[PDB]
């Protein structure tokens, strides 16, 4: 598995064309915020490609 | 501002003459792209549109209803006047008065309807009777009162206690015609077991068709 | 007449797209095209009344687009105040188009147990023959459950296929039931029982 590249799935705003945006904060996923520890109703960015 | 307030009869025996009219206030049917329509929507399924006046006298009509539905207009008093013949038992639905301010927006603001019943039956009266907690009404700790109403054909009908005044958290839900042929209704108004003889509860029922306002206090009944 | 689907509800907090589809064979161009929101119990009320231009006042996140025949709404956030129909109209060749129903609820809600409790007839309709035993329950999010009646003597109905389909202003629908007796028959009889199925707690 070949996790060095990464990407970005969980968004809640269409980005603008040529624009660099760099997010690393926990994504508020689900419905219900859990601020860093993912847990349940959460997920991280920067997901693998494999 | 737009207050498009329906009123007329409500309950029409079969094959008749049916007439609806809706006031409405703080707007005029003179300015360019005015108009005033009417739109109904039977429970269950989708909307149709009715007939759709304009301030330059066009009467346009529904293309199915094209003889039936005669509206007019009447501006000295600002009222609309729907008039349908051949009551069928398919025209029950709730008739809502619609206001078309430009032709860009298709009915921007609504008015409330009135829910036209077509049968063959005639109206009845209320059956306004409190329901106090009894030896056998503790459950789970709700033991809310209400004046549960039935036998009586016209469905629309309110429940309003001290004419609007301690209707705070009424939870009343209405329902559907039984197998017998009388709707029933009842107040869920969240009133704890604890203050029900302090407070004084009258519920003004509104009978449209029967003009009936009858009034019953709710007091804690023994056995 | 133009149709759209039933159900495109989803998960609070993503976008979904109530999508009504064009039917061309009566409009000419899709040029004006508005969307309903009418509350369960209440008047439909206008939210964007354009394609993509949204009225004054009311207006939070709605949006709409159409690419080159149909249109579609958008929201994201705004997905937590209540679950009502969205209705697409359009102006036909000759008349006005309300295209279909489409109930779109809340996908994923705490699946609170609901309440039962016991209204017995007071002392008002019991001499007045119109004893009525009537059961309140409520206290569930998903829809409006089947009461189930298992007095010892057998299931019948009595008026129970009503539902009360009125939602609250905490958007729970209450299925609230009655019982048909007869005139005073008050110790013949015993503790009916209300105890509904409901979806998490059959109890």
């Amino acid at each position: 598995g070949n996790y060095n590249y990464l990407y970005r799935l969980f968004r809640k705003s269409n980005l603008k064309p040529f624009e660099r945006d760099i997010s690393t904060e926990i994504y508020q996923a689900g419905s219900t915020p859990c601020n860093g520890v993912e847990g349940f109703n959460c997920y991280f960015p920067l997901q693998s490609y494999g | 501002q737009v207050t498009l307030r329906e009123s007329g009869p409500t309950l029409v025996k079969p094959k008749q003459t049916l007439t609806l009219t809706c006031t409405f206030s703080g707007f005029s049917l003179s300015t360019p792209g005015g108009g005033v329509g009417w739109i109904r929507q039977p429970p269950g399924k989708a909307l149709e549109w009715l007939a759709l006046i304009y301030w330059d006298d066009d009467k346009r009509y529904s293309p199915s209803l094209k003889s039936s539905l005669t509206i007019t207009k009447d501006t000295s008093k600002n009222q609309v006047v729907l008039t349908m013949t051949n009551m069928d038992p398919v025209d029950t639905a709730t008739y809502y008065c619609a206001r078309l301010t430009a032709a860009d927006t298709i009915f921007d603001c609504w008015g409330q309807g009135t829910l036209v019943t077509v049968s063959s039956a005639s109206t009845k009266g209320p059956s306004v009777f409190p329901l106090a907690p009894s030896s056998k009404s503790t459950s789970g700790g709700t033991a809310a009162l209400g004046c549960l109403v039935k036998d009586y054909f016209p469905e629309p009908v309110t429940v309003s206690w001290n004419s609007g005044a301690l209707t705070s958290g009424v939870h009343t839900f209405p329902a559907v015609l039984q197998s017998s042929g009388l709707y029933s209704l009842s107040s869920v108004v969240t009133v704890p077991s604890s203050s029900l003889g302090t407070q004084t509860y009258i519920c003004n029922v509104n009978h449209k068709p029967s003009n009936t306002k009858v009034d019953k206090r709710v007091e804690p009944k023994s056995c | 007449a133009l149709t759209q689907p039933a159900s495109v509800s989803g998960s609070p907090g993503l976008s979904i797209t109530i999508s009504c589809t064009a039917t061309s064979s009566d409009v000419g161009a899709y040029n004006y095209v508005s969307w309903y929101q009418q509350h369960p119990g209440q008047a439909p009320k206008l939210m964007i009344y354009d394609v993509s231009k949204r009225p004054s006042g009311v207006s939070n996140r709605f949006s709409g687009s159409k690419s080159a025949n149909t249109a579609s709404l958008t929201i994201s956030g705004l997905q937590a105040e209540d679950e009502a129909d969205y209705y697409c109209s359009s102006y036909t060749t000759t008349s006005v188009v309300f295209g279909g129903g489409t109930k779109l609820t809340v996908l994923g809600q705490p699946k609170a147990a609901p309440s039962v409790t016991l209204f017995p007839p007071s002392s008002e309709e019991l001499q007045a023959n119109k004893a009525t035993l009537v059961c309140l329950i409520s206290d569930f999010y998903p829809g409006a459950v089947t009461v189930a009646w298992k007095a010892d003597s057998s299931p019948v109905k009595a008026g129970v296929e009503t539902t009360t389909p009125s939602k609250q202003s905490n958007n729970k629908y209450a299925a609230s039931s009655y019982l048909s007796l007869t005139p005073e028959q008050w110790k013949s009889h015993r503790s009916y029982s209300c105890q509904v199925t409901h979806e998490g707690s059959t109890v």
